[PDB]
């Protein structure tokens, strides 16, 4: 009966659809992400932290300090042998 | 007219047509509701245009 008008009804359409929820998720997801590996805190020491940073990161990740811990029990219990028997 | 040699009505119907030679004026009546239609058009259009011009760069 007249010139009907759905070319411009986008302004209040852009809430209900599914990429709108993904869009408002990931524009929030992107800003607080640190850019290029920044603030990783690669240097730390608390009298036991260099042990962790040298041994217990994902780079080395070897169980040989447990060996040393086992050696520590060889340092401990055998000396407890010297304290008991 | 001169084809009919027994004319008798051609002056009558000719002056009847020349009588109704001002037939009827046209209808340029819409200048108030049509501007409201294009007002809603420009409204929703500039809403859409500003929103997409923001969200493209966003």
């Amino acid at each position: 009966v007249s010139t009907l008008i759905p070319p411009k009804v986008v302004s209040s359409k852009n809430i209900g659809s599914a990429p709108n929820a993904k869009r408002i998720a990931n524009v929030v997801h992107f800003y607080k992400s640190l850019p290029q590996g920044p603030a990783p805190a690669i240097k730390a020491n608390t009298r036991l932290a260099r042990y962790k940073a040298k041994y217990f990161d994902g780079d080395n990740a070897s169980g040989k300090p447990l060996w040393h811990f086992a050696l520590g029990i060889i340092a401990f219990g055998y000396s407890m042998e010297y304290y008991f028997h | 007219r001169s084809v009919l040699k027994n004319t008798s009505v051609i002056d009558k119907i000719e002056s009847y047509v020349k009588q109704y030679k001002p037939v009827k004026i046209d209808a340029s009546k819409q200048l108030q509701v049509i501007e409201s239609f294009e007002k809603h058009a420009m409204t929703n259009a500039k809403e859409t245009e500003s929103l997409v011009s923001k969200e493209l760069k966003d």
